[PDB]
């Protein structure tokens, strides 16, 4: 067993095994998880006149 | 985006929408301002002959061919009224469950969280109820609170072990949560649960490694065994 | 070159915010783009105009439009006005002095709503940005940022320094702990969004987007985990459109209060509160008129809970105004009458007084005494021009036409015409020529200041544009009738002298300065030329991909300028219809482009709210100028040079006038200070038998565990080598100390065995050969809990393993199927046992 994907499309889950939900997480955490998942997968004539 | 030929067509919630059916036995709602299908409605298997509708198309009637009649009823606002109901419902639990940590009511908060589903909050709750603990298990409202859960809590909390458990820095806090569970809950109860044993499975496996650890730290200490008897000397 | 500055800027009255009520009816304070008016409400005229400075064009003014004001709050305990601008900016102004105090910067978008504290030394800001920030003005910073807010602020409560009860957008409405920073209790107010908020004592009413308006009690003492805030009822207000503002006004003699929820719509509906004694009057009566109509005691006491909206609120009147409103402010109460001051977005104050005795008005409607309209034109100026004198500027809209004066800057005459076009002065600067979209042509003079001639047939359709010969005798009129039409002028009327015929729409029209040139634009992209004086074909410029929209032509009449709505302005030769440049100027359509008299350089001007400064041979902007908000409809230029007029869709005229420690070395200052403090108080404590600490709120113990979690593993090792011994001592003493506090300890446990190991193997041979006896002790003492808290994990571990075991044995048993055959039992584990596949070489 490896600690994968989240099941629940809401959870965020990690490969360190920490898990998140997309509603706890405040907003500047969202963007920081979506930038890192970004580098993540990059590494892998009326009208005219007026 | 019919795949047949359409036999019927009317008009519902006055203008904004249309209703039609087709040979291919699909009940398909368009908007008649943009000309996209809303919605799909699949309850037969055959032509559809007859199509009559009531209040606007509040309420629809289909036939089959076979013999085969469905009678549709609008529900769009009972829909909305449930989500609401259950979003003002949601908003409250979450309150409650960011006010309780800051006041540190650990046996709430396990509640809300293991409803909720939040895997971070329930987490802290037991990691810093654990704290607690150091100066049986957790405390005595906490460890009730837990042997009261019912089958499909203790699928999602042993979900949350196993993954805690597989990370060297977070498993004592996994350990402690399995001892209260066996500790609390019929052992006989807990097999039958469908999937647990897979559950289970894969936590026996890390729960070793994590005892080879740990045992070399024992080891490994008696050089203050050593050190003192040098000094004594 | 010479630069061009915003030399003034009027004609507006009122911009997009809130306006603010100052008694001596008393004056008005009211937003004006990037500028604050004082206007006296009984006479009419501008009190003072606030201006911060870096006036447009200046090469110290900035390269963006001027943010505009969006919202103004002033304490007239202090005579402050704070002013939040579109870049979410706060100024600080005072009155007397006319100057900015102070330049808050702490959002990232427009300010909403801005509300100082009783007191008058703290503000608290609301943006859009969706967070409530709290100023200190003596402290000159921001004191808390509260966050909770998934959108824009749209209302806000905090009359005690307690408490403060926040809305916003998103359909929440949220309790804030001002000692606190966090938010207590959370209620979705309405189902979209939560726009208003009002509150008075418990009472507290907020609007959503439906006429829908809910109540609730403020128990703010209430303190029960919850119900601080309940829903009490809710009640229908008659416009079906979105509440945006609520405000109450108490009426000292009566006790009386009064509120009215500002619609989106032209209609403000005021309500009055009803008195306790009304309510219990009403509730008795009702209860006679259910329990004569016979109902159940039951049913009675839940339609009084189903009517109870209704017993306290009144629907008092409503106030129908012509032009849609954007705000309002109570300004007076009395027993005998109530006063509002309101807002439009058409750019006109209104005053509204409503006479009333006792629970019902006087009137069916209010009473309107007092209006500013003389010095602001309700529709966006379409056409302007300039006299030959230089000195009246007419302005030409929908539905009314004014002449201005341009020293003094104030309105001379008003003229009401058609829906305006295209408006020339005639020479002399007496009569003014208008062409509305109807197809009415319209003469007006200024001396008899009435209207002299129109011609209602003059085109079947709109007439785009209009100019005149330099002699002043012959005019030219395009329409979208695919005509252009000659009239002269006899003694004072209009006499048509021919037609053209063209074949397709026409959008302008331009006479060449000596007359023997016309040009004629079409939709069809193309621009015709023809022989004033013989009407005959001399060229077609081809190469706009989009209709042109302006033409002109320079003054010694071999340039020729294109602007057109494909962004570009292509520059002619006259003489052989050859293109000299084309230019991508602006982002959006360019609407108007003018020479400078005398010379090539010309000006254009946009919908993108730019207006460009261009150098006519070498083709190149000179300057850009950025002070409209909107888009630029017309354009002028003064006959001597001396400065461009633009107006905008902001109803604004301006005029532009020419003028460090490594790794085992920072554990050892961590260790130095840390254990400084430790046998600090240990000395202090047996004797009664520091800054950077208290900085970061940490206890000794804490602290240097913290920077030994920073120290990368990878040099941890190498840290711990560097230490001479005497630290090491050092060190086990901060152990020993850590053994006590059993949180720390199990919490970094495996840390604390790795490293403390290692210093005792590393310095093994120097720590035994010491007689300290103290040493022998903690040694003894760091060993023996060391054990307990690792066999305490120990122990978990071991009997969990054993558990799961069991668990998984008895499962196997019920359910899982045997085989008496061994062979057959071999076959059936391999087939269930889990497989993985691995890349092999």
């Amino acid at each position: 067993y490896n600690v994968g994907k989240a099941e629940k499309d809401g959870e965020i889950r990690l490969k360190n095994g920490v898990a998140m939900s997309k509603e706890e997480l405040t907003r500047e955490d969202k963007n920081r998880l979506r930038r890192a998942l970004k580098r993540k997968r990059s590494k892998a004539s009326t009208n005219i006149k007026l | 985006g019919h795949t047949n030929a359409v036999q019927r067509c009317s008009f519902i919630n006055k203008q904004k929408q249309l209703i039609s059916c087709g040979a291919d036995g699909l009940i398909k709602i368009w908007d008649c301002s943009s000309g996209e299908c809303l919605k799909t409605l699949d309850g037969h298997n055959n032509r559809l002959w007859a199509l009559s509708t009531m209040n606007d198309g509040d309420m629809i009637v289909s036939a089959d061919a076979d013999g085969v009649f469905q009678f549709w009823k609008d529900c769009t606002e009972q829909e909305i009224e449930e989500e609401q109901e259950k979003a003002k419902l949601q908003v409250e639990q979450e309150q409650s469950l960011q006010n309780y940590m800051s006041k540190g009511d650990w046996t709430n908060a396990f509640l809300l969280a293991m409803t909720l589903d939040h895997p971070m909050r329930l987490f802290n709750v037991l990691k810093r109820a654990l704290g607690e603990s150091r100066s049986v298990i957790f405390n005595e409202e906490l460890d009730q609170a837990i042997s009261i859960l019912n089958d499909e809590q203790l699928i999602l909390l042993m979900k949350r072990c196993r993954d805690w458990n597989t990370n060297a820095k977070t498993h004592t806090i996994a350990q402690r949560t399995i001892r209260c569970i066996l500790m609390h809950h019929n052992i006989a109860k807990l097999s039958e649960i469908p999937g647990m044993v897979k559950i289970v499975d894969a936590i026996i496996p890390y729960t070793q490694r994590h005892f080879t650890r740990v045992d070399n730290l024992v080891e490994q200490s008696y050089i203050l065994d050593y050190a003192l008897v040098e000094m004594d000397k | 070159y010479q630069r061009f500055e915003q030399a003034a800027a009027f004609g507006v009255i009122a911009s997009n915010a809130n306006c603010v009520w100052i008694p001596a009816p008393g004056q008005l304070i009211t937003s004006a783009l990037e500028d604050v008016n004082i206007w006296d409400i009984k006479t009419g005229d501008l009190v003072s105009k606030l201006s911060d400075g870096l006036p447009p064009g200046a090469s110290d003014a900035r390269g963006a439009k001027p943010a505009e004001c969006t919202y103004l709050e002033a304490h007239k305990d202090t005579d402050l006005l704070a002013v939040g601008y579109a870049d979410g900016v706060i100024k600080v102004w005072d009155l007397m002095s006319k100057t900015v105090l102070l330049n808050f910067n702490g959002h990232k978008a427009a300010i909403t709503l801005l509300q100082f504290d009783g007191t008058g030394t703290r503000l608290i800001s609301g943006s859009k940005d969706s967070n409530i920030i709290v100023w200190d003005l003596v402290g000159e910073v921001g004191l808390y940022k509260l966050r909770s807010h998934k959108d824009s602020i749209t209302g806000f409560w905090c009359q005690g320094e307690d408490w403060l009860i926040s809305t916003s957008k998103d359909g929440m409405i949220k309790l804030w702990d001002l000692k606190t920073h966090q938010c207590i209790e959370t209620h979705i107010a309405h189902t979209g969004e939560c726009w208003g908020l009002a509150v008075k004592d418990d009472l507290l009413i907020t609007t959503g987007t439906d006429s829908q308006v809910k109540i609730w009690k403020l128990d703010i003492e209430n303190d029960k985990m919850g119900g601080k805030l309940t829903e009490m009822g809710i009640f229908e207000k008659q416009s079906k459109q979105r509440g945006l503002k609520i405000e109450f006004i108490t009426n000292s003699s009566d006790k009386t209060s009064f509120f009215y929820i500002q619609n989106a719509d032209k209609t403000i509906e005021t309500f009055r509160i009803r008195k306790e004694e009304e309510i219990a009057r009403g509730l008795k009566k009702r209860e006679k008129r259910l329990k004569e109509k016979g109902l159940t005691e039951e049913e009675i006491a839940k339609s009084i809970k189903e009517s109870y909206s209704s017993f306290i609120l009144h629907p008092f009147q409503t106030i129908r105004s012509l032009y849609k409103i954007k705000s309002a402010s109570w300004t007076t109460v009395s027993s005998s009458k109530l006063e509002l001051v309101l807002t439009t977005s058409s750019n006109t104050i209104e005053y509204y007084s409503i006479p009333y005795e006792k629970r019902d008005p006087t009137s069916p409607a209010p009473l309107k005494t007092h209006t500013i309209e003389l010095q602001g034109q309700r529709t966006d100026v379409r056409s302007i021009d300039i006299s030959d004198d230089n000195k009246l500027l007419a302005t030409a809209s929908n539905g009314s036409l004014k002449i201005w004066n341009i020293k003094t800057h104030k309105c001379i005459r008003t003229f009401e015409c058609g829906y305006a076009l295209t408006c020339k002065f005639l020479p002399g600067g007496l009569l003014v020529i208008l062409g509305t979209r109807n197809g009415e042509l319209q003469l007006f003079d200024l001396a008899s200041s009435s209207l002299l001639d129109t011609i209602e047939d003059a085109h079947d359709a709109a007439i785009w544009s209009l100019d005149l010969t330099s002699d002043g005798k012959r005019l030219v009129t395009g329409s979208a009738d695919k005509t252009v039409k000659f009239w002269d002028f006899k003694v004072l009327k209009l006499h048509h002298d021919t037609t053209l015929e063209l074949t397709d729409d026409i959008l302008c029209v331009r006479v060449s300065p000596d007359d023997r040139y016309l040009a004629i634009s079409l939709l069809d992209n193309t621009v015709k030329v023809f022989f004033l004086d013989s009407m005959k074909f001399y060229l077609s410029l081809y190469g706009h991909k989009l209709p042109v929209l302006s033409i002109d032509i320079s003054f010694d009449s071999k340039m020729i300028i294109t602007s057109s709505a494909d962004k570009n302005i292509k520059i002619w030769g006259l003489d052989f219809g050859d293109c000299h440049k084309s230019l991508f100027a602006h982002q959006d359509s360019i609407m108007n482009v003018k020479f400078l008299p005398q010379s090539h350089n010309f000006f254009s001007c946009s919908k993108d709210a730019v207006v460009k400064y261009w150098d006519g041979e070498k083709f190149e902007c000179i300057q850009k100028l950025y002070a409209h908000q909107s888009e630029v409809w017309a354009l002028a230029v003064a006959t001597d040079g001396g400065f461009v007029v633009s107006s905008s869709h902001d109803h604004s005229i301006r005029i532009w006038e020419e003028t460090s420690l490594k790794a085992g070395e920072r554990l050892m200052e961590a260790l130095d200070l840390g254990i400084a403090e430790i046998e600090g108080l240990e000395a202090y404590n047996r004797d009664m038998k520091n800054a950077v600490l208290i900085a970061v709120n940490k206890t000794p113990e804490q602290y240097i565990m913290d920077t030994l979690l920073r120290i990368r593993m990878s040099q941890l090792e190498d840290a711990l080598m560097v230490m001479p011994f005497s630290y090491v001592l050092k060190f086990l003493k901060f152990i020993d100390t850590v053994m006590q506090n059993k949180t720390l300890l199990h919490s970094h446990l495996p840390l604390i065995c790795k490293n403390l190991f290692f210093i005792i193997k590393f310095n093994h041979k120097e720590l035994v050969s010491q007689k300290n006896e103290e040493l022998k002790l903690q040694i003894n003492r760091v060993k023996t809990e060391l054990r307990s808290a690792l066999k305490s994990t120990e122990d978990d571990l071991g009997f969990n393993v054993q558990g799961l075991k069991f668990v998984k044995q008895q499962w196997n048993l019920r359910h899982n199927y045997e085989f008496v055959d061994e062979y057959d039992q071999q076959e059936k584990e391999s087939n269930s046992a889990r497989k993985r596949v691995f890349g092999t070489v």
